[PDB]
């Protein structure tokens, strides 16, 4: 029979192997590393290998493998591969390289370890506050420090996400700090406020009861 | 009520028109409709382009008054000083609504308010004095601007349907009177009936401009209109309004860089599972139309009792500015205390919120009562059409309800340029999703019960019940909702909502045009009608110019101070004709006696302003001539039987667009005369 | 032209008619209008059903019939034989189109056609003797069954229009003239008015539950009518269509089990990113729109050459039988043989065709020409508006376009029920279609050609240059394409295709009124109307009624051979109102002489049908006796000065909808009369 | 620190790294039953306990694991399966108890292999038309029988795709059949054809003409 019909040709064999071997490591490392989130520093080598296969295929067997199916199921493997990438806006840890992560991202990472190394030292909740809030402060300053700046470099909407990684090390410090502890102290300033409210809303009242009473006088 | 007078629609088929229409028929080649349809394109274009600019200013202002005051409140949620806050956001609303309080109240007090009001007057016949004025486009523009970034419970919605008016009545005439500047094109529309039409064809430009409802706003250009049919004009009006929607999203699009944007509020699209209603939904719809008009009533009542304290009170505009300084100033500490007091803290999805304010609430969460007073009135309601079931908190939403609509029922009658269709959407939309969770708790949160559709059947009923309008409203809802289906259940709550309301109180436009006493003729006579006649209606005696009549006579019955008629019978008694006032004050002032030939450009020239009956000089020897008034008259003016009925008379006038309708005899006798003011004087 | 009578729309407002209004009103309550919404809902509800009706049998016949020509195709594809196939398919559709055109030639000839002429006539004011009798709905929905289901090239969505009106003007009068069944209720409403406004109203049901354009319908009804403005009606019809699309929808759907079916045909959603239009498409658009009329008139102009033929040889009912089945057995061979000579073979989505038909084509593939003709018109256009840019082969949509056209325009005057609108849409789609592969292909397969939204553009210039409509068509592409941008596109080539048209040919139903000596008023008189006046209009001498006349003198005059007038003015000779032949004749037939009392229920029991003056039988002794006809005339005839100009005579008379106009001296003298032939006989 | 914010707790680290070895395992096989397609046949097992591994997680751990992130890696990675497995309408394949494979697809697919030996047998092509064309046609008479079981046992819209594999085999031996050998010989008719097509038009002109001369002939 002609070769490629009923069975497969020697050459895409070895490359549909080795993109099912990339996948499956990539999807095992998922898995296990997304609690807590560790997607983007554990799984970008897999996830170029994976991209790197891929576009080795399309670049013979790319017709005898992708598109003569009513499924491509490396085409749809690839594309949710892509789309979990892209939703997590991972390229913001990593440079224009892609080699490595950025220095902003591992500082990030580096403070939310340093903060959570002064949690635990003065867990054993006043102490944990009253030690820790520089570090919670500078650790919060820095993430909207790097919010605006990716903000402003992708030229993005307002609100738009960052490494998932980063914004999950970011809740749980924020959990510790205003939940666990309970360490937040907003000052009251109820008095005044309520004063000038009161004030501000007699206001109206007099200006219509005496333009009453003036056009009455006459 | 004596100073309204009337448009003359009805154009007067006089020897000189008729010349005049024969040599334009006579040269080859017809201009006129090319004209009209280039005179449509450019207003449209026009008010496409004002809405744009509009739009930039709201949103540019208003993005920095925002973020100033979240900055400033950011800065002293732990440091403390809150009330600092308060002061700062009190004294920049209060300063804005300082300056457009004085331009409107001092400049321009005709620019106050919608001006939906003043174009329906307009349309319906009756003239306002100062209505299509360029003062009054910039007082107004301005105004809406200021009012807008002021912090008042108002809408820039509205307010474009005048703006679109003024532009068509001032391009129209190829000249600007204010300016004194003419150019030498379109003297052939310098009259009332093209004047009209073109006002109309504005109208709906500015609706479809606001709404993006093309459709709608031809709807309502035609009911104000409620004239005879006419498919020319009404293919003119709906290419005015496409062109404004085009202009408008094209202008937009290219602002922000790279077709989604066809009006100044966008509801969004609601073509989704979760947006369908089943026929046992038809019932409930209908009960929350009740309610509408309930409420609508309410609402309105209040602002009558308003209106006559303002009316009888605060009537000098310094106290106007002052009043409208303290509103703004009220609207903004009753904002911060309800922001302040909120308890319920909400994580923020990025980008939901412009200016997510955080303030005793935890890191990473925002505040709701924020959302709702320190945001856009126009994508509040968008995002309270399009939330999940779960995204509003009942207290709060019901707090945010019963405030705004006070608010907006106070701020309404204020000496400011403003709006009230998206307040009472707001209102509805507010209140039909506290309906739609209450429906979803007792339903053991059924599919069918999505609180977004019920929020948008609340929006249309309130709607309805303030400003009572049916037909034109349901397409524009339509048309904005982008769904031709839930116009059923539409229709059916903007029918009940309005019947309900009429049984309380009229509308807030019909409240506000009999409170400054303009004689509105409506669309049908009274269920007396049939049983009166002519006879009661007309009035008499009749002055009556014979078609020999001597200057001295027309002089003594012009300069009469008793009364001031602008149209006369001509007589023989048989009735020949009608002239108005204007023709023989043009004809005294060019002395044509008879004892080098006139043109009607001569009598375009005067328009639209003409000179009083005092400035004319006339010697003694002079009123001793005689006035051959033949060829300068009416020659066939509309007439009805002395015993025609009442519903006859009113039909024809309405329909026909008059402004003197002879009452004659058996003989061609003239017994009467019947003016707007005869027939509106009943109820 | 004779025999065409007209609408008496002008109410008479005489002592009588004073009197019942009188104590109508004087009962406490008023149920007029609440009868009125009643039968405008009933309306729209059996509209709805008798759509759905359709819908279900012509599917289930239909299905039926392509799948018996299927299994013989296929069976004999191998074996041989295929002529067999092709002799099956030609004697099944000549056995229906036999069926259908013995029912429609012989028994009700006014049931041919798309029956949207014979309502544009009625709106207009002009009576078809056979319009809206129960024999012709029930012709017309069994013709239009048998030839969708015959395979003509043919639409079953014109037809509704005529059906719904038939209904309206029936459940009105709450009788049944045919069956001679009368039912207590809607006494008040036997009569032409109220005729007119349900006739209105149930066209625009119609066009809704075919287009599920409800503001479409009302938009098409307002411009046949082309009356003075009236909120009510609107209202009315705005809720009968509204009532007739929710109808359609919900019982198609509980039919099939599980809100997506707004009407008959459906395009479907044009909601995406492909479909989106730039500034730099308005010309191109612009281009196509001229093919269009061009094309448009092509067809007109042609047909026009058939009908004469018809008319003068092909005018015997068999004839018109024998053309039929000869049409249709032409069809059925084209359409065979143009898929036998197909030679592009396509993959199968798999549900893309209810019946898939293979032929000469490898295993698992399918026949594209077997989809053009194997397919009902409907989803064909749907497909053509919504495929790839590749799903087409530029060769057989352009000999399936080409073949398509010819039939069409072959079809339309066959004495079968049919539509025209489906397939000039088809017709539009397939060239706009290949227009915009072509564009594809010089733009080097630019993301802005996109054919599909090509397509629309072509069905909507095909459209309006064959039926040339702008407003309420433009109206009705925007809802059924539910996208309110395209309107834009849309309103610019119908625009130009209808102007374009305009140069070489009148549109087809303008042109089959005319072929029909049907006097037409159109919206506006001509150029030249400007110039003439009431005075050659009228027709003199007139034949007036004394106020004081004999029964003699009125037999005689009636009974008048050379003409029958249906109108005479009264005359003391001065006017003093208007009187009926009806009127007269009912007045002798109750012998109501001077020498107990009516009621006006007597005059519209005898509705619609009145008898001749032959039957009334009259003494001698009675003829001596007179009648006094002052308190059943017109009291207030509407009335124009004898030397008013045309075009306000002309306004005057569309927008009143009157049939008679009194021409008037300056002494109140009846000089002259005008109908409506003497306005229609101008060019 | 609490147990659940900074780290894992020990027991959801098992079903973490369970739900990680399954979905790894379930994408390699994907990948390499794909070409030709295996993926009912090869990959049940796999993708039923992937299905049983989240319903156990879904079943203490759900909280900590699914649903506190920005996103859900394990649900995301099940939806994913679960879109695959539907759109290939591979439960055509299972019985209700899906333990093993329904006996018609079998008997398909075990037709097939019969079918390709009969192909193999007599290449070495009238041969391979004249002696296989039974086998093709009781395969596509099988094929057509069992598209309409499922169209009425489903009772699915008309057009209704069945198994993956099922369709691949169809499609491998009808291209096979009607392009690589070229078996197909339809039959011709053209001259019946043409002569009842020709005469059905003049039908019409004959009409027409007749008309035209018996008026004039009055
Ligand atoms: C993006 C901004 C675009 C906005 C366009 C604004 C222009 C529209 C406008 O605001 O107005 C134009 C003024 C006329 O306004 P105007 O101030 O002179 O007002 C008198 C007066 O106020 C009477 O007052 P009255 O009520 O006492 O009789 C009143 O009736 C009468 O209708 C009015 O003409 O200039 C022009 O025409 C422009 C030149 C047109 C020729 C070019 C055509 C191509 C476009
Ligand atoms: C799903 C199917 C629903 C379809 C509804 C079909 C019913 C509509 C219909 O097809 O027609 C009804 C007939 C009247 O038709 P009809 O045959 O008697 O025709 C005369 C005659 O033909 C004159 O002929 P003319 O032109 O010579 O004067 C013409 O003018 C004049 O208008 C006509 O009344 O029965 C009824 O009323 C029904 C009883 C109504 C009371 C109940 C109200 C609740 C609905
Ligand atoms: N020629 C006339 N002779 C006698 N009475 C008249 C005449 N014209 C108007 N009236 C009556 O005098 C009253 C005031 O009329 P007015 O002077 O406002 O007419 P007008 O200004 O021309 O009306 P409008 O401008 O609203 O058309 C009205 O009630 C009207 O009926
Ligand atoms: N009372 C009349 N006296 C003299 N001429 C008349 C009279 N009524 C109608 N005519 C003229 O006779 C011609 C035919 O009139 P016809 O008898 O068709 O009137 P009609 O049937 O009442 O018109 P319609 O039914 O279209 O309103 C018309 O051209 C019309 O101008
Ligand atoms: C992040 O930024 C710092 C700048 O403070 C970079 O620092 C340099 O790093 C390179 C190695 O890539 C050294 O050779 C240089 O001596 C460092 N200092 C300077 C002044 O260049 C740092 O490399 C950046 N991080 C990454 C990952 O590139
Ligand atoms: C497919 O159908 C056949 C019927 O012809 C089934 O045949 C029986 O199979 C069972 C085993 O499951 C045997 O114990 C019986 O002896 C067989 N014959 C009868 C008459 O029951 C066959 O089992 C079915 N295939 C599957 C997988 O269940
Ligand atoms: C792609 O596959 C071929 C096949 O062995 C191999 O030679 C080549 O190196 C591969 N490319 C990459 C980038 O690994
Ligand atoms: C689910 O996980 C627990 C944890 O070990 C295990 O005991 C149980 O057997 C598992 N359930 C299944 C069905 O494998
Ligand atoms: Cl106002
Ligand atoms: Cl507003
Ligand atoms: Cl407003
Ligand atoms: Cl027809
Ligand atoms: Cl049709
Ligand atoms: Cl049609
Ligand atoms: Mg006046
Ligand atoms: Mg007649």
């Amino acid at each position: 029979l002609p070769p490629d019909l009923p069975d497969l040709d020697p050459e895409c064999r070895e490359l549909l192997l080795d993109f099912a071997n990339s996948s499956a490591e990539l999807t095992g490392c998922l898995v296990r590393s997304a609690r807590p989130v560790r997607l983007c520093q554990t799984c970008y080598p897999l996830f170029q290998q994976v991209v790197s296969k891929m576009d080795n295929i399309s670049r013979s067997c790319a017709r005898s493998l992708l598109m003569a199916d009513r499924m491509q199921i490396v085409v749809i493997l690839s594309e949710f591969f892509n789309t979990t990438w892209q939703e997590a806006n991972c390229a913001n840890c990593l440079t224009n390289n892609s080699e490595e992560l950025s220095n902003s991202t591992v500082y990030f990472l580096n403070l939310f370890n340093h903060t959570l190394t002064c949690f635990e030292h003065n867990l054993q909740y006043s102490e944990v506050c009253k030690n820790c809030r520089e570090a919670y402060k500078t650790l919060s300053s820095l993430y909207s420090e790097m919010q605006k700046m990716n903000e402003l470099e992708n030229k993005a909407e307002p609100g738009t996400h960052l490494c998932i990684d980063v914004e999950d090390a970011m809740n749980i410090t924020r959990k510790l700090w205003s939940r666990t502890f309970n360490c937040s102290v907003p000052c009251s300033d109820t008095v005044p406020v309520i004063a000038v409210s009161v004030f501000i809303l007699f206001l109206p009242v007099v200006f219509y009861l005496s333009s009453f009473l003036h056009s009455e006088q006459k | 009520s004596l100073k309204y007078e009337s448009l003359d629609y009805d154009n007067s088929e006089n020897q000189l028109f008729l010349e005049e229409e024969r040599r334009i028929n006579h040269t080859a080649f017809r201009t006129v409709e090319i004209k009209r349809w280039v005179i449509c394109a450019l207003i449209g274009i026009l008010t496409g382009l004002v809405a744009c600019f509009i739009d930039i200013v709201v949103e540019n202002l208003a993005g920095l008054k925002y973020r100033v005051i979240k900055g400033n409140i950011d800065k002293f949620t732990e440091k403390g000083g809150l009330s600092f806050s308060l002061l700062l956001w009190a004294t920049l609303n209060a300063a804005f609504v300082l300056v457009g309080s004085v331009i409107v109240a001092f400049i321009e007090p005709v620019a106050a308010g919608s001006g939906i009001p003043q174009i329906k007057c307009f349309l319906n016949g009756v003239k306002i004095p100062h209505v299509v004025r360029l003062k009054t486009l910039v007082i107004k523009v301005s105004g809406v601007i200021l009012s807008v970034v002021g912090g008042l419970a108002v809408g820039k919605e509205g307010p474009m349907i005048h703006s679109g008016s003024v532009i068509a009545a001032g391009i129209s005439q190829g000249r600007s009177t204010s300016l004194k500047r003419d150019f030498k094109i379109f003297e052939y529309f310098r009259r009332d009936t093209e004047k009209r039409d073109f006002v109309s064809a504005g109208a709906a430009a500015g609706v479809s401009a606001a709404f993006g409802a093309p459709v709608g706003g031809v709807l309502f250009s035609l009911e104000e209109g409620a004239s005879f049919w006419n498919q020319f004009l009404t293919w003119r009006i709906f290419f005015a309004s496409m062109i404004s929607t085009f202009t408008l999203n094209f202008v937009l699009s290219i602002y922000h860089g790279n077709l989604s944007s066809p009006g100044l509020i966008n509801f969004g699209r609601f073509d989704s599972e979760k947006m369908a209603y089943t026929i046992h939904e038809i019932p409930v719809f209908i009960a929350m139309g009740v309610v509408g008009g309930v409420l609508g009533a309410v609402f309105n009542a209040l602002n009558y009792w308003l209106t006559m304290f303002r009316i009888r009170y605060i009537h000098r505009p310094c106290l106007q500015v002052i009043e409208a300084v303290l509103v703004a100033a009220v609207t903004a500490t009753v904002a911060f205390v309800l922001i302040y007091s909120s308890r319920d803290c909400q994580p923020l999805q990025g980008g939901s919120m412009s200016y997510p304010l955080q303030l005793f609430c935890a890191d990473g969460e925002y505040n709701s009562m924020a959302a709702a007073f320190f945001n856009t009135p126009e994508k509040s309601v968008v995002s309270l059409f399009h939330d999940p079931p779960g995204s509003y908190n009942p207290l709060t939403l019901g707090l945010f309800t019963l405030v705004y609509f006070f608010l907006a029922c106070w701020t309404y009658g204020l000496t400011v340029s403003a709006g009230v269709f998206i307040p009472s959407l707001l209102i509805g939309a507010a209140w039909g999703r506290l309906f739609g969770i209450s429906l979803s708790y007792l339903t053991g949160a059924a599919i069918w019960a999505d609180p977004g559709k019920y929020a948008l059947m609340g929006a249309a009923a309130q709607l309805g019940g303030i400003v009572r309008m049916t037909l034109s409203l349901t397409v524009i809802m339509m048309e904005a909702t982008s769904n031709v289906t839930y116009g059923f259940p539409i229709m059916l709550v903007l029918m009940t909502a309005k019947i309900v309301g009429d049984v309380f109180i009229e509308g807030l436009y019909d409240m506000h045009i009999q409170l400054q006493s303009v004689p509105f003729l409506h669309w049908e006579a009274p269920v007396t009608s049939h049983s009166l006649t002519a006879r009661e209606v007309m009035s008499t005696p009749v002055t009556c110019l014979r078609r020999r009549e001597k200057v001295g006579v027309i002089v003594d019955v012009l300069s009469d101070t008793a009364s001031n008629h602008n149209g006369f019978p001509v007589v023989e008694a048989r009735l020949q004709g009608l002239i108005l006032r204007s023709q023989l004050i043009v004809l005294l002032k060019h002395k044509v006696f008879v004892e080098r030939r006139l043109r009607l450009k001569d009598f375009r020239d005067a328009y639209p302003r003409f000179p009083p009956i005092q400035s004319i000089h006339v010697s003694q020897d002079e009123r001793e001539c005689t006035m051959d008034l033949s060829e300068f008259m009416n020659p066939s003016p509309y007439t009805v039987p002395q015993e025609a009925s009442l519903p006859r008379v009113f039909k024809l006038f309405r329909a026909l667009g008059l402004r003197h309708l002879v009452v004659v005899d058996n003989r061609n006798q003239v017994v009467g005369l019947v003016t707007r003011k005869d027939l509106a004087r009943y109820r």
